[PDB]
């Protein structure tokens, strides 16, 4: 019964209570902001492509 | 209608991105064609008319946004 | 002892298809440690395909992960893996901001990657956490010593 | 939801506090190795009329039993430390800073100087709090080496 004095708690039980949640990259917040932004660019810029300045402001012509 | 806007949009910003694209184009191409499907009838041919009216609104703003669409002058 | 005579660290196989025929070795699938040691071994092979993806896009895709799981890279041969493609790297960079869609994305994907390309911006988990490193350390030296305890009772 | 976040980041605050006052090791916590009791009675087998191959049966729920109390004595701490961390947050600074969302005025536009400032503190932050100093040699100097070699001959 030498497999008794062993710890009980296995290393597999230990690798899932020290790594329990897979951690944020500190990249994931830049590309998922700047992608969001890029369509606060494409509305609302005046010198994008997609601008809703026409289409919220009808230009008097 | 201050009242309906702010309840349609409040019910959509609640909704993930992916939902709201693809619940307004299925409802983008639904009604694409309700109007193809009818026949010559002349408030299809001016709905498709408008279509097309509304890609040019968008590709003059994209030739020059800073100016606006392109009117004859 | 057949598997058993050579180390956990010191064959030809991966760490974690040791671990597999180390357990397969040592206990019957009907035993507990038998089921703890395949679990750990999707753990380590978890741990095996973090460490292909990384280094997937210097040393190609037959990367050898072997070496490097055994023998990681120290921080000079981070730095000197960071040089040998910064070239591809700044001229990709130049290729996709010249292609991104507005001057809002192009101005981004060279921001990250002047700060991608700088090698004194990749974070060491050892410079960071100098205490969390440590421990991470002795979690094995203590696994290690409750080996070296069971062989001095013996 | 912004009041959920600043409780959790004020919470994540109470942890990082009183576990940096009582300077206990980082992984100390979250390994159940550390609850386990090493000074249990461990019950022999040759006292519970074990058959043939009855001993490996009997071994597992010795060992899972006293695995299973110290993961059961790891939620006992946390469930504690939790409403320890949970009083000082209710007693807390909340002096967050806030999300860099670009400047986006009731009629107005965005401007792609705000847009880019914006993108400068997302890529501020990709930089580690503490780095090594990996030195590139810069081609300013590398080549006022390479041809003081030259003009050597090598």
């Amino acid at each position: 019964d030498r497999v008794l004095s062993l710890p009980a708690v296995s290393k597999n039980q230990v690798l899932e209570n020290v790594f329990h949640t897979a951690p944020k990259a500190p990249v994931e917040h830049l590309e998922k902001m700047v992608s969001a932004n890029s369509k606060v660019y494409d509305a609302l810029n005046l010198q994008s492509k997609r601008v809703l300045i026409w289409q919220v402001k009808p230009a008097l012509f | 209608i201050e009242a309906e806007a702010a309840s349609i949009l409040d019910r959509h910003l609640a909704k993930p991105v992916a939902q709201i694209r693809k619940e307004q184009a299925s409802a983008y191409a639904s009604l694409l064609k309700r109007a193809e499907t009818a026949k010559g009838a002349k408030w299809a041919e001016k709905y498709l008319e408008d279509v097309k009216a509304v890609q040019w609104f968008d590709a003059s703003v994209a030739e020059a946004p800073a100016s606006g669409p392109k009117v004859a002058a | 002892l057949g598997p058993q005579m050579e180390a956990l660290g010191a064959s030809d196989l991966l760490l974690s298809e040791q671990i597999r025929v180390i357990t397969e070795h040592r206990y019957t699938p009907d035993r507990l440690q038998y089921k703890e040691g395949m679990k750990l071994a999707d753990k380590i092979a978890a741990q095996e395909a973090a460490l292909k993806e990384e280094l997937k896009v210097i040393y190609g895709d037959n990367v050898d992960v072997k070496h490097f799981q055994a023998s990681p890279r120290t921080p000079v041969q981070q730095l000197f893996d960071s040089l040998k493609n910064a070239a591809a790297n700044k001229e990709r960079a130049a290729k996709e901001a010249a292609a991104a869609a507005s001057p809002y994305l192009a101005y981004a994907v060279t921001k990250k990657q002047e700060v991608q390309a700088d090698p004194s911006n990749i974070p060491f988990d050892e410079v960071l956490y100098p205490q969390l490193s440590e421990e991470l350390l002795e979690l094995e030296l203590s696994d290690i010593r409750e080996d070296e305890i069971a062989l001095e009772k013996a | 939801k912004k009041q959920a976040t600043e409780n959790l980041m004020k919470l994540l605050q109470a942890y990082k506090d009183i576990g940096d006052a009582k300077s206990e090791p980082l992984l100390k916590n979250h390994n159940p190795r550390t609850f386990e009791d090493r000074d249990y009675p461990v019950p022999d087998f040759r006292t519970q009329n074990l058959k043939a191959g009855d001993v490996p049966k009997f071994f597992d729920t010795v060992i899972s039993t006293r695995a299973s109390a110290a993961i059961a004595s790891k939620d006992k701490f946390w469930a504690g430390r939790k409403t320890e961390a949970e009083a000082a947050s209710a007693k807390a600074s909340a002096a967050f800073p806030r999300v860099a969302v670009p400047e986006w005025k009731k009629g107005k536009t965005v401007s792609i100087e705000n847009l880019n400032t914006v993108t400068d503190k997302y890529a501020a932050a990709l930089v580690p709090k503490r780095k090594l100093a990996l030195p590139v040699l810069p081609e300013g100097v590398k080549k006022a080496v390479e041809d003081f070699a030259a003009s050597v001959g090598q």
